[PDB]
């Protein structure tokens, strides 16, 4: 039998999802034909209401300890958790009864991760990780607005084949994917060392591809796989399409100053 | 009970609850109440979400903004970011350059394409389709259904459909029907023959593997997809031809245009054709409902000028039409104030004044979680909601107080409106919208062996089959335009401007101490809009009014129904207890509910 994915959605964009549905090596259509069960995900299952939430209970006992939760986007807790509202009840509760019994927990991109542009300041829902929720449970963080398709499926491919999670960092992320910074590999690296900067949109060195530094760039400071594995089967990545790297997959990126202001040390 | 807008409203009947709605973005709660006959008589939309994006983006560095607003939706995505350095240049003065212009526009475009396609196969289709009578199709009688319905498709052999066909079938006999499980198959609300059942699913399929392809021209210009990169003062992504060191270079240009010719088939080959044959097959079945507000009050802003900053030259021209009157088309415009207002009257939201509707420009985001005392249930246990008060984190949008549709079939209507007053601009999707009534009517059914109809534009259009035609229409010239802007640009690059942005108001010291501006977007879902007030180089205000916040309102001071109760109204449910009929008309509108509550 196929392991069962229950895909939970909180506060969100709907990102990863979306992400998860570009990964060409494997197609998302092999994932799930044929690879995991996707029992229960807001975004594309058939049945709604009671019907749909009928589901989770039936898989729980059935494969209890032995499902993976995954988790797109994050509970909040003002409002009494209701600006998060799913069968009349809030996010929070769906989330911490499905988790108590998952053999495995994914936060998958930087909403689950670390709290994503809602946990921005002044943070009026209160959007909290999942992991400062779920305490007691081993979890994955993917992070990235959103993650790279590639890996995602990644992920999914070595829980799959070997029933593990991989080696995490201290961040609890996989380092198979994110054990070097964008900087260390990025082509525009050789500019960065001879001092060659794109210094305003669309001058001559932007034109050369010259490094984005001064731009605000923060591939030096940021761990993903777009510089190597690049986006959308390795088809560009932010800097080579000539933005800078807003440092999407850190913790608390979107309140470390203006993406445009550059990193000092 | 009251009436409104010709709707009779009684909540008197059985009540049914919807939480959560699936095959949407983001969360949703619908709740309706059906008459002796099972016939919907009220309808009550409650967006289940917030995060407050509004709020966020006080005091930060307006050329940041979009990309914070682009991640109010991973689904629309780009058009937030489109809307937002629309707001800021518009605030700032700023005019971008031609080709930084053009590639807005492909990137919208593709937006508009990758949207609509994967909502109608992965969103919708199963509103429509029976997964279960496809295993019982003939693999030839499949393949002459597909040889009528779209004869230039090539996947069309009898050996390629069993195929599909044997896969679905050890994939439901495994017993972990991932998807499909609990689903609402067999249904008599379903009609079509396992024939076109499965020619739908194989298409669903073949959608699923495509849809990454043609994001990869979100990927050169914007570096990736999801959440491509955008640029207050045009697009970042440089042009060099003699160069593979510059972002953009001829052999860069030529996979996108590449990807755009594959996007032109998949329209025109298996989009459109699907949904002209189901359609037809839906409409022989007599299921007309769900028009809503289409019948009478449809908006959008105008978008797609062939001239830039030139609005007369819309190729999907705008405006507002009032009480179904498609001779008098109205001009909107996103600056007056007594145009586009927001009432909080039934969301949880408060106004110092809840009498009066805002505009955006004016507009106040301070959260009110509040539930009225006919509630069922409690504050953090809702069993049955209290439209009577504040019942949804959707603000309530109209225009001068009327309350209307927006999308893609309002923007087909609109376009029609215009095309017979005289707009030559809009002969295209007139032309696609002719071809359609007579193939629905007339060619479908006589190669299907059916007695044809003679229903009128006015007739079919304010419908949920109508709704859902102009969205698979509206894919397919947003494809055929961007080829021509393919085109313009590569002349323009080649005539020797290779300018991408303009930096000349980049630094805030050369901006006026206050601003405020407006970006408009024709989005996937209909007419967004981002209103911007700037202060000494900061955000002082930042409000967004996004196509499903009109579509998906709850109710306003006055009471007036939004599009999505408005067409669940007066819809027959073949069992109370199985909301395919309550999908099918939601799910039309394609509702996404981050957007609409940001
Ligand atoms: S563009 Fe960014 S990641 Fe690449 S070399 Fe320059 S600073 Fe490092
Ligand atoms: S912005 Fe994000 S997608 Fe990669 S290049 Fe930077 S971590
Ligand atoms: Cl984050
Ligand atoms: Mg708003």
């Amino acid at each position: 039998p196929r392991t069962p994915v229950l895909w939970l959605h909180g506060l969100e964009c709907t990102c990863c999802s979306e992400s998860f549905i570009r990964s060409a090596h494997p197609l998302a259509k092999d994932v799930v034909l044929s690879m995991i069960s996707l029992d229960y995900d807001d975004t594309l299952m058939a049945a709604a209401g009671h019907q749909a939430e009928a589901i989770l209970e039936e898989i729980m006992t059935k494969y209890k300890g032995n499902y993976i939760l995954a988790v797109e986007g994050n509970p909040p807790l003002n409002q009494d958790g209701m600006s998060c509202i799913i069968g009349g009840r809030p996010f929070i509760e769906q989330l911490k009864y499905v988790a108590k019994d998952a053999k495995a927990i994914i936060s998958w991109g930087s909403c689950a991760s670390w709290g994503g542009v809602q946990a921005a300041k002044p943070n009026p829902t209160q959007a909290t990780p999942v992991h400062k929720v779920i305490t007691d449970k081993p979890i994955i963080k993917v992070p990235g607005c959103p993650p790279i398709a590639e890996v995602m499926t990644g992920v999914i491919t070595y829980m799959l084949t070997f029933d593990r999670i991989p080696e995490l960092d201290r961040q609890g992320r996989p380092k198979m994917f994110y054990s070097q910074r964008i900087h260390d590999k990025c082509y525009r690296r050789p500019h960065f060392d001879a001092g060659q900067f794109v210094e305003e949109w669309d001058d001559e060195s932007a034109r050369k591809g010259f490094c984005l530094y001064k731009m605000g760039c923060k591939g030096p400071t940021t761990y993903n796989a777009c510089s190597t594995t690049r986006w959308n089967e390795g088809t560009s990545f932010p800097i080579q399409s000539g933005h800078g790297c807003i440092g999407c997959s850190e913790d608390g990126f979107w309140d470390k100053g203006s993406f445009y202001d550059r990193l000092t040390g | 009970a009251y009436a409104t807008q010709g709707f009779n409203l009684d909540d008197r009947g059985r009540r049914i609850v919807v939480d959560p709605v699936t095959r949407i973005e983001g969360h949703m709660r619908c709740e309706v109440n059906v008459d002796a006959n099972n016939v919907i008589r009220n309808a009550v939309s409650t967006g289940t979400m917030w995060r407050g994006l509004e709020v966020i983006l006080k005091g930060r560095d307006p050329r940041d903004a979009w990309a914070f607003v682009e991640r109010i939706c991973g689904v629309c995505t780009g058009c937030h970011a489109l809307a937002s350095v629309r707001a800021v240049e518009n605030a700032l003065d700023i005019r971008i350059p031609k080709n930084a212009h053009l590639i807005r526009e492909i990137m919208a475009k593709t937006l508009q394409v990758h949207d609509h396609a994967v909502h109608f196969y992965h969103l919708h289709a199963l509103d429509w389709v029976d997964v279960m009578s496809a295993l019982k199709a003939d693999p030839k009688r499949t393949s002459e259904l597909q040889q009528l319905v779209s004869p230039a498709h090539p996947l069309s052999s009898a050996g390629y459909f069993r195929d599909i066909q044997n896969r679905l079938k050890r994939f439901v006999e495994s017993g972990q029907l991932g998807p499909f499980m609990n689903g609402y198959w067999g249904s008599k609300a379903y009609v079509l023959p396992p024939e076109a059942n499965l020619m739908a699913v194989t298409h669903y399929l073949e959608a699923l593997d495509l849809q990454k392809e043609w994001v990869k021209i979100h990927t050169i210009f914007g570096g990736k997809n999801p959440h491509p990169n955008y640029l207050v003062g045009g697009v970042p992504c440089a042009i060099n031809l003699d160069a593979a060191s510059a972002p953009v270079n001829m052999e860069r240009l030529s996979f996108v245009k590449a990807r755009i010719d594959e996007i032109i088939e998949f329209n025109k080959n298996v989009y459109v054709p699907d949904v002209l044959a189901i359609g037809t097959l839906y409409k022989q079945a007599g299921w007309l409902y769900g028009g809503g507000l289409a019948a009478t009050n449809v908006l959008d802003y105008g978008e797609y000028p062939n001239v830039a900053y030139n609005k007369s030259t819309d190729q999907l021209p705008g405006g507002a039409i009032l009480n179904g009157n498609w001779d008098e088309v109205f001009p909107v415009d996103p600056r007056d104030s007594q145009q586009v207002q927001e009432f909080v009257s039934h969301s949880w939201y408060k106004y110092a004044d809840e009498s009066v509707g805002l505009h955006p420009w004016d507009g106040v985001t301070e959260p009110n979680y509040v539930l009225g005392a006919n509630t069922k249930g409690t504050r953090t246990r809702i069993e049955q909601i209290d439209e009577s008060a504040k019942y949804s984190w959707i603000k309530s949008p109209r225009w001068r107080g009327h309350a209307m549709e927006v999308g893609p079939l309002s923007r087909y209507i609109l376009a029609y409106a215009h095309a017979r007053s005289g707009n030559k601009y809009a002969e295209r999707p007139k032309e696609q919208l002719e071809y359609s009534a007579q193939m629905i009517n007339s060619a479908i059914p006589k190669a299907l062996g059916l007695p044809e109809t003679q229903y009128t534009l006015k007739q079919l259009l304010p419908s949920t089959i109508g709704r859902t035609l102009a969205r698979a229409l509206e894919s397919q010239y947003c494809g055929e335009m961007m080829h021509s802007d393919w085109h313009d640009l590569v002349a323009n690059i080649r005539a020797g401007d290779t300018a991408t942005a303009n930096v000349d108001k980049w630094d805030p010291a050369t901006w006026p101490l206050q601003a405020k501006g407006v970006g408009t977007v024709a989005a996937p879902r209909g007419a967004l809009g981002h209103w911007i007030r700037i202060k000494d180089g900061r955000i002082e205000n930042y409000q967004c009014v996004v196509p499903t916040t009109w579509n998906g309102s709850p109710r306003d001071y006055k009471g007036q129904i939004g599009a999505f109760e408005a067409s669940l109204m007066n819809t027959p449910m073949v069992n109370p207890e199985q909301p395919v009929e309550i999908l099918r008309t939601l799910h039309s509108f394609d509702p996404c509910l981050a957007c609409s509550t940001h």
